[PDB]
């Protein structure tokens, strides 16, 4: 029985199957927990929504092209408008987190090509124009994918994408040092990451702090032949773990 | 368990919601192939994370018994008060069920049955529209009486037949309750055959289909009374109930209308009804 | 007083009811019983008994007489040669249906068992013979030869001493019970009757003689779902 | 020779009544009708396989 | 070792291989046995040819086309003339047997379809002119695949077989109730469905009553692309299972 | 306590006077505060100096049974012997308690009621004046058919709906006792609900009120008699006996008026009736 | 299987009559009404207080 190939994972009234898989990774080791109370600082009793919160949210998929060079999502703003995870996170000063993360790709025995899945924390990215700064819109479009580009330049206050750096002046084969995974298509049908809360605090701000980055960058291009199915996406599902929020007031922004 | 002996059950409950947690593994209760012949047991706890809740539904009224135990009309038949010379004077009925369309229905769900079953039958009349129909007329009692295949049928309203030396017959008055008997399991083989796929005759031939087996013999009616000066007209209708039922081979109910009492022709039908869009609401 | 609830059913008058009524003369001192000889207790008894069928049924010349009963038999007649032939429908076949087992059958619709035809030679003393005894179960249609008779349950008879040689049929159905009536689907086969070799007789003896054949049921059988006989009918009463 | 049996009652609230039954005449076909055996077994029917399918386990392997 | 998709069926002087199958149905739970002595009425002793009766009668095989609405076959009468099992069948009033029967169909990973297969009980079949009645020729070929229609209409005494009713005024999507399995090319090679004695009576006679009709129905078409073999045939083999006969005489029809 | 099981009570006696003397203290038993939303327990004796009283009175016909147990009409309705052609030769009701005043005001001081029901139907026939009502009519036998939520109406005195081959039926010949049914607690929700203030739609919209819950079925009524020369009119009357009952949430009893079937409508009345002066004897 | 009540008579001057019952329906619903449960409850009703108000003392304090 039991090939390893075939995974199930169940969260909330949520399940998604896959029966090509290479296992999953726990990143750094952990899987997520709660605040303990030697751990933490806010005072107040916090709400745990547990199975309404912690559940599977499909964000905008994207679609990957022999020429397309990446993407990028930035956790948890994404899941901003993901039901009453974003409900909460709106509602609260602060919030903490972990994350399963699937990344889904089918293609064919006779596709090929193979992408880099993975959660960067603390991923801050250095603006274009090298003598100005960033801004938001240009760090992320919350559930939808934010592209890097071939390109080496942008708009004003735009990141420098250029992927073989990956956003922040490293090398981008240097990646790999953070919790991932690849889907390689002769091998795979998709990837997950179960993200612990990483981060030097024990909660916060849901809005101001992104606290990781899920970067899938394709090393090998997608490629086929001869009026072989040209469409071929890239699904990214999320599901919170152990969520739990602090300090409660009015709707938030400012 | 015994079928006869009513007032033994056994009481089975519905299914109760186990809790269900969070999962990430190797194993997949909702992953499997139609193919096998197979029904996936599942369970919303599989699928996703469940409470615990306590079903104490039993599937009580669903039981061949109490879906088949419930007394319908399966056919009627008329008489009018008369002399030796009226052929309306007295009528029969040859036993079965495929006359009427919704007993059939339920019974057919079923290859085979097995069952005792209680008829009862209740007889109305009526005044014939006559110069003489102001006329005090006592109150009629009428015959029903059973010959099984092979005794004497009666030609007349008035002949030897309706002695009933040795068939079953029922006497009864107007104005009293409806008459009733129950029935064994009258038939020659080990169970009742609702479909038979096959013939009258070894050559391949003669009879195709059911009919061929379910030969149940039949029910003559008359009125005991002497005519009135004016006529009056009544009508029997019998009533079955399969009660101690056994049934085996389920199958699909009957999608098309019923045309013959005899066999089990159809003229098709479409599968379901049709609906503006495959995205409805 | 007891409030008791009347059910449907109630004031009719079943023929075949099993009730308790009122005797119309009570503390009668009823004759003393006696012994009598013969108690019948259930009618199988009488089908058990041995009658003789009037197999020799050809013409309403002979049916209104003894000839009805025997069946001539001949020397010299050639090795195959039927005697006779019939299908076995007990209580609807002419040959069997109004002896004691077909009468008894004639007052139910349903009948179950095994039969037994015993064949015996009225010939003379000195005259021999032997007889293929058929029994052919249903589907394949009636033994039309010798050879077609032998496949089917079979004796053969060699007469002798023991004037009598008993053909048993065996109950082989596709249900437990067949109909008295002549149904196609309780078909019960035919049973024929054939000389195997030939009878054979000396110089001042008869050639031709006469076999007879006695009919009657086995332990296994038994009869259902009672009804009034064909048999028997009245325009009006008698006086 | 009189028979006690449970009635249907219902799912009470965080019970067991009874009734009485005599057989009036000779032959059970004239019995009341059995409405209390709630016993089931769709596995004939839902599962017919010979090789037993195991839920956690992938159907085909 | 032991692959569930690998299986090997030995019956009398017959093997017959598959190593893509998807278990295999035992009717109604109950696998095929004699006659036992309670049950029993036809007092003569049977004969059981074993070996010689029971083993596996490949009949003629059909070819499985895009639009190819249906077929089916009726058992005892499609064995009538295979091998002695049919001559025991011809000389005896009277038989009893069980049957493994064993549908095959391979195509390829490029070939795409699914045939429902099923073994009806009892599936009396309704005359396609309701005002008349039916006959043998136009509801059983012996061994030979009668066709479902796709046409409502058909000649003299022919059967009503516009498939969407199954030939018996019914839903086919509901013949799944009966004994069955799928052939769906993705997955496999083969179905095989033992079926029991199922009948209201203990024995029968051979001819006369069709106890089961096998329908072998295309739920989704045949169909393959540019030049990949055409020629895709259906064949069924069926070998009869403790089969014992009773009352004998001569060649039996009338 | 078992509501089903009637052969088993509980006998709770009214409360005694106890035997006052007098006083002189802090303890103040008749002072207290009404905003509380407490009613005060003073019994005489906290007033007055008492004498002993031992009341054997019992609060018997008071109990929700006895009060609801007594068999109340909720509904006629009219049939007269005919032919397929004639409309009125059968009819029907959608059952409901809001029809009539009296029982709708006692089943409605409770919110919320869960009982069992004993139903009586008293069916009586009239001749209608004709040319023919000198006619000799026969016994009038009846069908009442109980069509639950989904199933076939007849839409005529004469089609396949009344065999009844599932539907509970019920044959009554004229002259006999009232025909009887019991019934069992037959709603989805574990109580019946006098009222709901709430819609249909989770729109805030469609239905207003008690009648999105109150989806009981449908009774049909007919002559099983041919029709005589002269026509015979009937008119069934439905007679519900609530019994087994358990009752939550009581209501002040309605003051004003009913108005409709369908919904709780008033149109606003005094509350009391009015008094020549505030000092009266 | 039949059972025995107390009939209601009534206070006697300074007793127990009885009833016999037989269940003679499979189904509780066919029951004769529950009539003689004279329980109650009013607490609910005329006192749904949190805290407990003695009768000897000022309601307010
Ligand atoms: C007055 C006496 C009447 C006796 C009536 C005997 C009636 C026999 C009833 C036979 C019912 C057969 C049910 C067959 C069911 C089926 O296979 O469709
Ligand atoms: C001939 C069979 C008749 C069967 C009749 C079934 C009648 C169902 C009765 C439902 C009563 C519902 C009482 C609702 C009370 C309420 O909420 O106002
Ligand atoms: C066992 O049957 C004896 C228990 C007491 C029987 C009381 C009988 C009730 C009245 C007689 C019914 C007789 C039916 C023929
Ligand atoms: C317990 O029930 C046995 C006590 C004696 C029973 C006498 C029964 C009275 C007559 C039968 C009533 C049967 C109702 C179906």
């Amino acid at each position: 029985g039991y090939s390893d190939r075939v995974r199930s994972i169940t969260l909330g009234n949520s399940t998604i199957t896959t029966q090509e898989c290479a296992n999953v990774v726990v990143g750094y080791g952990e899987w997520p927990e709660y605040l303990s109370d030697n751990e933490a600082t806010a005072e107040d009793q916090p709400t745990q929504p547990d199975v309404a919160t912690c559940r599977f949210y499909t964000l905008d998929s994207v679609q990957w092209e022999n020429g397309s060079p990446g993407w990028w999502w930035k956790f948890p703003d994404a899941l901003r408008d993901m039901g009453l995870f974003g409900q909460n996170m709106y509602y609260h000063y602060l919030g903490r987190a972990g994350y399963t993360i699937h990344v889904q790709c089918n293609a064919s025995k006779f596709h090929q090509g193979c992408i880099l899945v993975v959660c960067v924390p603390e991923a801050e990215m250095g603006s274009a124009q090298t003598s100005g700064v960033v801004n938001y819109e240009h760090i992320s479009k919350g559930e939808i994918a934010s592209r890097f580009t071939t390109t080496t330049t942008a708009e004003d206050h735009g990141v420098q994408a250029a992927v073989w750096n990956a956003g922040m002046g490293v090398g981008v084969g240097n990646l790999t040092i953070f919790p991932h995974q690849w889907i390689n298509l002769r091998t795979n049908n998709s990837a997950t990451i179960v993200m612990p809360y990483v981060n030097s605090v024990p909660m916060d701000n849901m809005y101001r702090h992104h606290n990781f980055t899920l970067m899938i960058i394709p090393f090998v291009p997608l490629d086929f032949s001869a009026g072989a199915s040209t469409y071929v996406p890239i699904t990214v599902t999320v599901a919170p773990m152990c969520a739990e929020y602090n300090g409660l007031r009015l709707a938030g922004h400012q | 368990g015994d079928v006869q002996n009513a007032v033994e059950g056994a009481m089975v409950r519905v299914a109760d919601t186990v809790q269900t947690s969070a999962t990430n593994s190797e194993r997949v209760p909702n992953l499997t192939a139609v193919e096998t012949g197979h029904t996936s047991q599942a369970v919303p706890g599989d699928t996703m994370q469940t409470r615990h809740v306590i079903n104490n539904h039993v599937r009580s009224e669903s039981t061949i018994e109490n879906f088949l135990a419930r007394s319908a009309c399966v056919f009627y038949l008329e008489y009018k008060t008369g002399t030796k010379e009226d052929s309306n004077s007295f009528n029969n009925w040859v036993i079965t069920t495929r006359r009427v369309a919704q007993l059939r229905r339920k019974l057919e769900m079923f290859t085979y049955l097995r069952f005792d079953m209680e008829i009862t039958v209740v007889i109305t009349s009526s005044q014939d529209q006559s110069t003489s129909q102001n006329q005090n007329a006592p109150v009629l009692t009428h015959q029903i009486m059973y010959v099984p295949p092979g005794g004497p049928i009666p030609v007349s309203v008035d002949d030897y037949s309706w002695q009933t030396s040795t068939n079953p017959s029922i006497f009864w008055t107007e104005g009293n309750a409806p008459a009733r008997m129950s029935i064994p399991f009258i038939s020659i083989g080990n169970a009742y055959s609702n479909f038979y796929d096959g013939w009258s005759h070894f050559s391949q031939a003669g009879v195709y289909g059911f009919t061929t087996l379910n030969n149940m013999g039949q029910l003559f009616f008359r009125h005991v009374n002497k005519p009135n000066p004016a006529a009056i007209t009544s009508v029997a209708r019998i009533y079955f109930k399969p009660k101690h039922v056994r049934a085996w081979v389920p199958r699909p109910p009957r999608l098309c209308p019923y045309i013959n009492s005899t066999n089990v022709n159809f003229e098709p039908k479409p599968v379901t009804e049709v609906r503006t869009n495959i995205i409805t609401t | 007083g007891l409030p008791t609830m009347n059910t449907p059913g109630s004031n009719q008058f079943l023929t075949s009811d099993d009730f308790q009524s009122p005797s119309a003369m009570p503390q009668f001192d009823v004759t003393p019983e006696m012994h009598i000889p013969g108690e019948v207790r259930n009618l199988m008894e009488i089908a058990e008994v041995d009658s003789v069928m009037p197999i020799n049924n050809d013409s309403a010349a002979k049916v209104s007489s003894m000839e009805a009963y025997r069946v001539e038999l001949s020397t010299n007649t050639n090795a195959g040669t039927q005697v006779f032939g019939f299908q076995l429908n007990p209580g609807a076949e002419s040959v069997m249906n109004r002896t004691l087992m077909g009468e008894i059958l004639n007052y139910y619709a349903h009948w179950s068992g095994s039969i037994k035809i015993t064949f015996v030679f009225c010939g003379s003393a000195m005259t021999t013979g032997k007889f293929l005894l058929s029994y052919a179960p249903p589907g394949a249609g009636a033994p039309k030869t010798r050879k077609d008779a032998m496949l089917g349950t079979h004796v053969v008879w060699d007469v002798g001493l023991q004037s009598s040689c008993v053909l048993c049929i065996p109950w082989i159905s596709q249900t437990h019970y067949r109909f008295v009536e002549k149904d196609p689907y309780t078909n019960a086969g035919f049973v024929t009757c054939w000389y195997q070799t030939s009878v054979v007789s000396p110089a001042s003896n008869q050639p031709k003689c006469y076999m007879m054949c006695m009919v009657s049921a086995c332990n296994d059988f038994s009869v259902r779902m009672l009804r009034d006989t064909k048999f028997i009918e009245q325009t009006s009463f008698y006086q | 020779g009189a028979q006690v049996s449970t009635q249907k009652t219902g799912a009470h609230e965080t019970s067991i009544i009874h009734y009485t039954n005599i057989n009036y005449y000779k032959d059970a076909a004239s019995n009341s009708a059995n409405r209390q055996d709630f016993t089931q077994d769709p596995g004939k029917f839902t599962e017919p396989m010979k090789d037993v399918m195991i839920k956690t386990l992938p159907a085909l392997n």
